[PDB]
């Protein structure tokens, strides 16, 4: 867990942070994304 | 009798089946709404067939309802990748719950926003650590049932298991005999489901016979072709999407969940909307428009 975790942000660069910390709120954000680009979607091609 | 009392009877019968039998989810929550009221989540010890046929996404449909099921549930769910290897598998698991678009991962560039929510997917997927895929190709019912026993007995349980597509499992004894060869496999999973007292999600693809049809979303029908898949499946659901079959149509975007059978409760069809660049499922909102 530890030592696995250092290597994964090596890729990037130093200043990015996780945007989530829970699943709860990545979920939160899944269906907040999911519902206005639905509606996006959804209007464009009626339109 | 007048009009008002046989509209009365006929309204009724409309009133009964449409509504759910369930007040909230007993089984695993799918994390689509439209489904969950339709379904009741995935319950334990009922074969779930997925089935459709190629470019509709049904692989990719099944892994979000095991990617929402790990987020949702802390006992460990179970992935059996017979097409694909673990990574892969996985690294299209970070671009769905992630959002970001697939190509950027496998060639473009990764802006910094990107880079951020797939850290964040990363270290949840890390926490819970419910996720446990099987690249083994070629499995066996056998195989595949006392590895799923061995999941079983050294972690929580089971929460849900995923069989990329039923047709690369295999029966040597049967080998000879593909309809008898899945007929065992069906009804090994579905054993399978009920010992471990948990839904089993087996993908199963559908032959080309079904696309000389007009109306080519598929029917329950199309799998005793396939073999005694029907008969062994407690809910069978099929993925359509109008825009690969024709060229322009009403909706574009949009994809529809057909439920063919329900021993739970209703039948009925799903409308989601899909998305090809990170590989996910969302919710309609045909609710509220509101210009």
């Amino acid at each position: 867990v530890g030592d696995l975790m250092q290597r994964l942000q090596k890729m990037m660069p130093a200043h990015i942070k996780p945007a989530f910390k829970t699943g709860e709120e990545l979920l939160a954000w899944q269906k907040e994304q999911g519902a206005i680009r639905s509606a996006a979607l959804e209007r464009e091609n009626r339109a | 009798k007048n009009i008002a009392d046989v509209l009365d009877a006929t309204v009724a019968r409309i009133e009964q089946l449409f509504q759910q039998p369930h007040d909230g989810v007993t089984g695993v929550n799918t994390g689509y709404d439209d489904l969950n009221k339709k379904t009741a989540g995935l319950q334990p010890s009922d074969l779930i067939i997925v089935a459709a046929r190629p470019s509709m996404g049904k692989t990719t449909f099944a892994m979000n309802l095991v990617e929402n099921a790990a987020m949702l549930q802390d006992k460990p769910v179970l992935i059996f990748s017979l097409e694909m290897p673990s990574e892969q598998i996985m690294m299209r698991s970070l671009a769905s719950l992630s959002r970001v678009d697939q190509t950027k991962i496998r060639t473009g560039q990764l802006d910094d926003e990107d880079w951020a929510r797939i850290s964040g997917t990363m270290g949840i997927l890390l926490e819970k650590r419910n996720i446990y895929i099987d690249d083994s190709s070629g499995l066996t019912p056998t195989e595949v049932r006392s590895r799923a026993r061995r999941i079983a007995r050294e972690h929580g349980g089971i929460g849900l298991i995923m069989i990329d597509y039923l047709q690369l499992m295999r029966v040597p004894a049967l080998s000879d005999n593909r309809t008898l060869e899945i007929a065992e496999i069906s009804r090994s999973l579905k054993a399978l489901a009920k010992e471990l007292n948990v839904p089993v999600v087996a993908l199963s693809q559908l032959n080309r016979s079904l696309e000389q049809r007009a109306d080519k979303r598929p029917v329950n029908s199309d799998l005793r072709e396939s073999g005694s898949i029907e008969q062994d499946a407690d809910l069978i659901m099929f993925i359509y999407r109008d825009e690969v079959y024709h060229e322009n149509s009403d909706l574009k975007g949009i994809a529809e969940i057909i439920i063919g059978k329900q021993r739970n409760g209703p039948i009925g069809t799903v409308r989601l909307t899909f998305n090809g660049q990170w590989s996910r499922f969302d919710n309609y909102a045909g609710p509220q428009y509101d210009d």
